[PDB]
């Protein structure tokens, strides 16, 4: 089917640095049949390059192109903030037209420790009859962060969702919000909540905490 | 300027179909064939079929064979897709893009969302400030929008005057089926006595809006 | 632009000379030795037969003048109307030999999947870019230029 598998699944390099997008081919594809995309949030794919090589019009000097077989390349020379967004291939010599799983080229910044702030549920929600609990994780580098929820020390699963946002433009950082939801039965046979924060840039994992009635 | 300007989300629940069509300009719409590629929420892009918008030939992904069929409109210079007894996940981005590769032109995209779930508008808590959410001479407050169904909802704060230290999150798919979102602002905290927060929630699809004032209480 | 007919989709258009004849603006004879032998493969063209291993080769030839032509470059050399309806020729052309690829014609299953010979295509154009740059992109390192892609392109034709 010709199954394009891309590399790094995520690339993290500081503007002025050098990228480079590997894709890999099921099998052989003639380069004059290989192209690449980039697309950022909320928009259609964009042409880069095709053929392999050949810049789009509009496409800067700074993106290059090479590969042949199986193995093909780009490569952004020297990363502008322009630039970061995720990348894929395509191949287009064959039956189906397949793509890359895309790789996210993400700006990497300073490590930044998250600022943890917890919400207990309302009582017009209460009156309802669930208990949302809401956690949140306020401006933070790298992406990764872990979020655990305690309800009395039991650790929560299956329970909660979370979104995180994407890198933002000013600082390049990341906000996240776990919410943790249970019945009013269940919420109100239980004291304790807390969302326990763990992440690079912290020392000890951070725990914000409350009590019913409490709150 | 070549543009390709496809038609305005859909919703429709299973089993159903949705007709996105996709109007050409800036060239003559029978000269070049046009392709298919669709795109579920945060997932890779995936090509489903081609069309010689002049001969009427087509190719298509095994995946959708003989559940969609591409037609195309000389007259109108629009290209359409059909796509028959529809799943949750063919929710997604549909694209129109133009041969050859080279040329780079593509659509702005159609969203189809599938789904059981009905239309419905969200519930609208105040995530409330307290200790608990201050920190040192700011504090952190919000609105959960619950339970609401289809996308989007709009969140403005303060009937939109004060609004820049917000954070919208990106909606998330509830595994019941309807979407839900928190609206964070981050204000000074001394000016949790005086200023009023209100969240303002406005969901067109449920005609709903909803305006939510966020009280402090501190733990 | 459906494969209907494949031996149209593997030759080149005879629009594409006609329009790079018009193109030109200063004379041929004009510019006396400030010409360079490109070296063009004609070895990967023009076989009677077997213009089934040729699509690809023809698509990235094509794939090449179209880069060479859309640079900021060259829209500076030349008029922007005629590079206009000549981006149009090109784009049918790839249009047409993908039509064919998506429909399981001329469908390269080769082990080297004709890619040397791509290379040398490739080696042709890096050699015309070089030039260009060499010669400052002067009116006649163009027009000697727009000549040879002309000639090149011909051996991809019927005449
Ligand atoms: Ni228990
Ligand atoms: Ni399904
Ligand atoms: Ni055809």
């Amino acid at each position: 089917e010709i199954v394009l598998t891309q590399s790094p699944g995520t690339l993290s390099l500081s503007p002025g640095e050098r990228a480079t997008l590997s894709c890999r081919a099921s099998q052989s594809v003639s380069s004059t049949y290989l192209a690449w995309y980039q697309q950022k949030p909320g928009q259609a794919p964009r042409l880069l390059i095709y053929g392999a090589s050949s810049r789009a019009t509009g496409i800067p000097d700074r993106f290059s192109g090479s590969g042949s077989g199986t193995d093909f390349t780009l490569t952004i020379s020297r990363l502008e903030p322009e630039d970061f967004a995720v990348y894929y291939c395509q191949q287009y010599g064959s039956s189906p037209r397949t793509f890359g799983q895309g790789t996210k080229v993400e700006i990497k910044r300073t490590v930044a420790a998250p600022s943890v702030f917890i919400f207990p549920p309302s009582d017009e929600q209460l009156k309802s009859g669930t208990a949302s609990v809401v956690c949140l994780l306020n401006n933070f580098y790298p992406r990764e962060a872990k979020v655990q929820w305690k309800v009395d020390n039991a650790l929560q699963s299956g329970n909660s969702q979370e979104s995180v946002t994407e890198q933002d433009s000013k600082d390049s950082t990341y906000s996240l919000s776990s919410t943790l939801t249970l019945s009013k039965a269940d919420y109100e046979k239980h004291k304790v909540y807390a969302c326990e924060v763990t992440h690079q840039g912290l020392s000890s994992p951070v725990t914000k905490s409350f009590n019913r009635g409490e709150c | 300027q070549v543009q390709l300007v496809q038609s305005g989300a859909e919703v429709k629940k299973p089993g159903a179909s949705v007709k996105v069509s996709c109007k050409a300009s800036g060239y003559t719409f029978t000269s070049y064939s046009i392709s298919w590629v669709r795109q579920a929420p945060g997932q890779g892009l995936e090509w489903m079929g081609w069309i010689s918008v002049y001969n009427g030939n087509t190719n298509y992904a095994q995946k959708f064979q003989g559940r969609v069929t591409m037609t195309t409109d000389t007259s109108t210079s629009t290209a359409y897709l059909e796509l028959r007894s529809l799943r949750s996940d063919d929710t997604a981005v549909y694209y129109c893009a133009r041969d050859p590769i080279a040329a780079g032109y593509w659509g702005q995209g159609t969203l189809v969302t599938v789904s059981s779930a009905s239309t419905k508008g969200p519930s609208v808590f105040p995530l409330a400030p307290s200790s608990k959410s201050t920190s040192g001479g700011t504090a952190a407050l919000g609105c959960l929008v619950k339970d609401y169904f289809p996308e989007p909802v709009t969140v403005s704060w303060n009937s939109g005057a004060l609004t820049s230290g917000v954070h919208t999150f990106p909606a998330v798919l509830q595994s019941s089926g309807l979407y839900s979102l928190s609206s964070v602002v981050t204000v000074p905290s001394s000016s949790l006595g005086t200023q009023t927060y209100i969240c303002n929630v406005n969901h067109k699809p449920s005609n709903t809006k909803v305006d939510k004032k966020v009280e402090p209480k501190s733990c | 632009t459906s494969c209907d007919l494949p031996q149209t989709h593997s030759l080149g258009s005879r629009r594409t000379l006609m329009l790079l004849a018009q193109m030109r603006k200063i004379s041929l004879f004009s510019c006396l030795k400030d010409r360079h032998d490109f070296g063009f493969p004609q070895e990967e063209f023009g076989n009677q037969f077997q213009k089934a291993e040729t699509i690809p080769v023809l698509h990235e030839m094509i794939q090449q003048i179209f880069n060479l032509f859309s640079t900021k470059d060259s829209s500076a050399a030349w008029d922007e109307t005629l590079l206009d309806k000549f981006y149009t020729e090109l784009y049918q052309q790839l249009n047409d030999l993908e039509a064919c690829v998506i429909q399981g014609v001329g469908v390269t299953e080769t082990p080297l999947m004709k890619e040397d010979s791509i290379l040398a295509v490739r080696k042709y154009f890096q050699r015309i870019t070089l030039y260009l740059k060499e010669k400052k992109y002067s009116p006649c390192a163009w027009e000697v230029v727009r000549a040879e892609i002309m000639r090149s392109f011909s051996l991809s034709t019927n005449l």
